[PDB]
């Protein structure tokens, strides 16, 4: 379940084999956060904290959220993230090496000191000679590479320096990446510090990106989880970075479910809530070949416009409650395969909690009087009045 | 001497690039006896939209250029990175190749001649053939499903009437990627096309008014009607309405090989064809 608002712990009071995350860090350690034993009983005592690493993001992932525009800046981004497993980080200096000892300091800036030898440690780094490290450097690391990428030049006796014109053609990069690593509300979302393990062989993006997605959908078949329903929470994020997030995670689904394939995977039921503000080419994988790999959806949404037409006509059943606007009605019309233009009509004025359904399951179109739910969401009125007197 | 190429725009060995350019230009140096892989477009696009003169009598990579021709090489590097894209498309290279310039058109003719069948005189192995396709993402579809029919067509028109074998061709899914010159002549070269598919409003109305026969089943959508109502000839609206509520297995069929409208109850097939995809209770159910 995907929760935005987070309403949905205290619908599954009383069901074995649930889990309940929320996204963010803790206020403070000392806050109570225990686990649960296997066959017990869900009670509203219990809950998880997680943020989301930097690196699960990958080389193409993290080429969107940057967003090279204009002059030598794709190149420079390119020739920074093919380097990261020979950078180091000790104190506060970032630094090269090579295989007898020597080292050499890195600048943000355009410091002129000991700028004679650097084509060459350049070139030797772009031809993989230099040695190479076992730790994931931090995120704000990719500023001061792309800046010596960018501020190299020739100089006229026979050596090295940093030019000033080299500079102006990458400047706006460098000037969102360092706004975006010093912003309150993305990185309590976002692990920017590294710190972890990265292994040798040339294939240390797929295991970042696979044990997040291990994580967040659950393992193959085969293994053994841990929980049957999982409700992450998401009431910490800001409206500006959700897309650009969620986005991310559900694109990173779909290509361990291709390398997964039809032999090991195990059906799933996904939930997604107020799908209009996310699921806006390479962005529609899961939609499309979601039942080749045993993954279905359900959408909902109040603004069924703002979604496209390629996506609400993949559906074989459809629920509809009250919807007023003509720019919605004209969608449902135009999108929909099953039905009759005689049952439209009663959907401008249906009662609260009156729905009309008809699809595949339904031999012929019903309007149905929904039950309610006991115990039913943590959803409620914020009241004024009360502490007003 | 050689002469290295680069795909950014660093600075070595940039004073002597026209000179080498224009010879090339002109045909004037030697040739190789392999294929390059695809990936060697995206340096020769930008060095051949970085060449600048420089002021003291040499050559220059401006940044300037640059800009111009970045969202190119910026499509050509994308695509051979995807996995799913270099997994249909063998991009690596190392073939062989020969002089006078008939390398495009040899690999050409031998994939159209193993998806398509040879021609007229020559023993041929199969008789039906079957590409299964499911393995190919619904992004791609359009791309290279709309090209192999149309290199297909290329060689048909050079090839002649004389010389081809009559065949029948069935697609389905058409809406995906049909959406004009093949169906125009396909009647000389013995060209039968049967398409199959479910949003006939999706398509080039050339294509459906250039039939001859028409089955349909139930249709329930306005738009979808009005599409056969156009492909047909007037004189017929009594017929039109039974579609709205046709059930399970029957059709309406009208054309040339039918006297009048007729409405048929269809056979089953025996044995037919992949029953379904998975089913949710059966994996849940297996404690």
């Amino acid at each position: 379940i995907f929760d935005i608002n987070g309403e949905y712990a205290q619908a599954f009071t009383g069901i074995p084999n649930v889990k309940h995350t929320i996204l963010g860090e803790s206020p403070n350690v000392d806050s109570l956060e225990k686990k649960q034993q296997k066959g017990e009983l869900y009670s509203e005592e219990y809950y998880c904290y997680k943020k989301i690493p930097y690196q699960a993001l990958g080389f193409a992932g993290l080429i969107k959220l940057l967003r090279p525009s204009d002059k030598t800046q794709l190149p420079a981004l390119r020739n920074a993230l093919s380097a990261i497993n020979r950078t180091h980080f000790k104190s506060r200096n970032i630094y090269l090496e090579k295989d007898d000892g020597e080292t050499f300091l890195l600048y943000d800036d355009c410091r002129d000191t000991n700028q004679s030898k650097l084509a060459e440690w350049l070139d030797l780094l772009r031809r993989r000679r230099l040695k190479r490290t076992n730790v994931w450097p931090p995120f704000k690391s990719l500023a001061t590479l792309v800046a010596e990428f960018g501020c190299v030049a020739a100089d006229r006796s026979n050596g090295s320096k940093r030019d000033a014109f080299g500079f102006s053609n990458v400047l706006p990069l460098v000037k969102i990446i360092q706004q975006l690593a010093e912003d309150i509300r993305f990185k309590s979302i976002v692990n920017l510090n590294g710190g972890g393990e990265l292994a040798d062989g040339g294939t240390h993006w797929d295991k970042a990106m696979s044990d997040e997605v291990d994580y967040f959908f659950g393992k193959e078949k085969g293994q053994e989880n841990d929980w049957n329903v999982h409700i992450v929470n998401m009431k910490n994020l800001a409206q500006d970075h959700a897309p650009m997030l969620l986005s991310a995670l559900l694109e990173m689904f779909a290509e361990i479910l291709f390398r997964r394939g039809q032999e090991r995977s195990y059906p799933t039921v996904l939930l997604l809530e107020e799908a209009h503000h996310y699921l806006r080419k390479a962005y529609e994988r899961l939609a499309k070949e979601g039942r080749k790999f045993k993954c279905s959806l359900i959408v909902s949404t109040q603004r069924p416009s703002e979604l496209s037409p390629t996506v609400l006509a993949m559906c074989s059943n459809w629920f509809s409650l009250r919807l007023t606007n003509e720019r919605d009605l004209q969608a449902l019309r135009y999108a929909m395969e099953s039905g009759n233009e005689q049952i439209l009509k009663q959907i401008s004025g249906l009662p609260r909690g009156d729905a009309v359904a008809f699809g595949s399951a339904f031999n012929l179109p019903v309007r149905i009087s929904i039950n309610q739910a006991r115990p039913g969401p943590k959803s409620s009125d914020a009241v004024f009045s009360e502490e007003w007197a | 001497e050689t002469f290295l190429l680069y795909d950014d725009c660093r600075d070595t060995n940039q004073s002597k690039l026209a000179e080498w350019l224009d010879l090339l230009r002109r045909r004037r140096l030697k040739r190789t006896n392999v294929w390059p892989p695809f990936k060697s477009l995206a340096t020769l696009v930008a060095e051949f939209g970085c060449v600048a003169a420089d002021r003291s009598n040499g050559s220059k990579r401006d940044a300037f250029g640059f800009s111009n021709v970045l969202p190119l090489v910026k499509i050509i590097q994308q695509l051979a990175e995807d996995i799913r894209f270099k997994s249909i498309v063998n991009l690596n290279g190392g073939g062989e190749l020969a002089d006078g310039g008939t390398h495009w058109d040899k690999a050409m003719s031998d994939e159209v001649d193993y998806f398509f069948g040879k021609e007229k005189g020559q023993e041929n192995d199969w008789n039906v053939h079957i590409v299964n396709m499911k393995n190919l993402a619904q992004d791609h579809a359009p791309m290279l499903l709309s090209a192999l029919l149309e290199m297909f067509a290329e060689i048909l028109f050079r090839r002649g009437q004389e010389r081809s074998y009559p065949t029948v061709l069935l697609l389905e899914e058409a809406h995906h990627y049909l959406r004009e010159r093949l169906a125009k002549e396909g009647r000389k070269f013995k060209c039968s096309l049967i398409v199959s598919t479910q949003r006939p409003s999706e398509l080039s109305p050339t294509v459906l008014a250039m039939c001859s026969n028409w089955f349909s089943l139930r249709l329930t959508n306005e738009r979808d009607l009005q599409a056969l109502r156009y492909a047909m000839e007037s004189g017929n609206e009594q017929i039109l309405k039974q579609i709205s509520g046709l059930p399970r297995g029957d059709a309406v069929a009208f054309g040339s090989a039918f006297n009048l409208p007729v409405r048929i109850s269809i056979n089953q097939a025996r044995p037919g064809p992949k029953s379904s995809d998975a089913v949710f209770s059966e994996e849940w159910a297996n404690c």
